[PDB]
């Protein structure tokens, strides 16, 4: 509904709607990988809404447009009744509505809004750093991260010449791998209110 | 990156590629090299005395965690801010193989495709390679090779 999207979600709730998601997209082949990020990640006792990132090995920046992987995602979680409605409909991120399930009897939970964006492989760990935050913490760790000779933006970190042309996008397997480029000790997903 | 990190030669009757060969191989750089032990960057520039349109480049690591090729053009003077890039910074260790050694020695082709083409298309006559070894300054890193391919 209006008012339901602008209710917090326990992050009890955010745990079963992770079950749920994971579970699902497991189901549909285990190489997919999905990590629900934001606050949640940050492990926030509520959330605003539910903000879930999703790849596969087969979709990378080199390879071709592949919206079926996230279309069939999107569409198994209709059919196990989790989202409940669409608001976009892209080829790359899912903008919509979900709700967990209830009992005949038991009292129906409020309707959630719940982004879901596909990301090519090559560029997913930038992309879990990025929508795990904060905000302030992402804004720190570019700063440090610039200081290093780096840019790390939504999708890649790339080293800075001596000119200040950033380079290649440099190949990350994990956050921890970012971390390690510019020489910070690693935060802990938990660890990163600032 | 700065003039301290920076290997100047002219390579006279010699084109780039000559020059590098001989740059890497020589007494004269090896000691400065050595002088330089314990930093996280150094640059060597070639001074051409020819301006030569650079078609492109071919790399052979020695231990350098990036490489970057800029070039410029000495005609009306050239500051460092002046360089143009033409092989943007490349990644040839990554910080765990830095640190354990491992892979020390790749090699890369970069070909027009890879190069920045606003760049490769004009001729210059200051070739700058810079390389990048933040996470193991003590070794004596830098290239094997690099070879610059001209029409
Ligand atoms: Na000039």
């Amino acid at each position: 509904y209006f008012e339901d999207f602008e209710k917090r979600i326990p992050r009890e709730e955010m745990l079963q709607m992770q079950d749920i998601v994971l579970n699902e997209v497991k189901k549909l082949d285990p190489e997919y990988i999905a990590t629900v990020c934001g606050s949640f990640r940050r492990g926030a006792e509520s959330s605003g809404d539910m903000d879930v990132l999703l790849t596969h090995p087969n979709f990378t920046s080199e390879s071709s447009k592949q919206p079926k992987l996230l279309h069939r995602v999107v569409e198994q979680l209709q059919k196990v009744r989790f989202i409940t409605d669409t608001l976009s409909k892209g080829e790359t991120k899912f903008m919509g509505v979900c709700q967990l399930p209830s009992e005949n009897d038991e009292n129906e939970y409020p309707h959630r809004r719940i982004d879901i964006r596909l990301i090519p492989k090559d560029q997913y760990y930038c992309g879990v750093l990025y929508f795990t935050g904060s905000d302030i913490f992402n804004k720190n760790m570019r700063a440090h991260a610039l200081e290093k000779g780096f840019t790390i933006n939504e999708y890649t970190i790339r080293p800075l010449g001596v000119t200040g042309v950033a380079g290649e996008p440099l190949p990350v397997d994990s956050e921890q791998d970012i971390f390690d480029y510019i020489q910070w000790r690693y935060r802990e997903p938990k660890d990163r209110s600032e | 990156p700065e003039i301290r990190l920076r290997h100047v030669v002219s390579c006279s009757s010699q084109d780039s590629t000559h020059c590098a060969e001989n740059l890497l191989k020589a007494d004269t750089y090896r000691k400065w090299r050595a002088a330089k032990a314990g930093e996280k960057t150094i640059s060597v520039v070639l001074q051409l005395e020819k301006e030569e349109q650079i078609h492109s480049v071919d790399i052979g690591n020695d231990g350098s965690a990036f490489v970057e090729v800029l070039v410029g053009s000495s005609a009306g003077g050239a500051g460092e801010q002046d360089y143009e890039v033409l092989l943007v910074t490349s990644s040839f260790m990554s910080p765990s193989e830095s640190r354990s050694g491992s892979n020390p020695n790749r090699v890369r082709m970069f070909g027009p495709d890879k190069l920045v083409r606003a760049a490769a298309e004009k001729r210059w006559d200051r070739v700058k390679i810079v390389c990048s070894q933040p996470y193991s300054k003590d070794s004596p890193f830098g290239l094997s090779f690099v070879r610059f391919h001209s029409p």
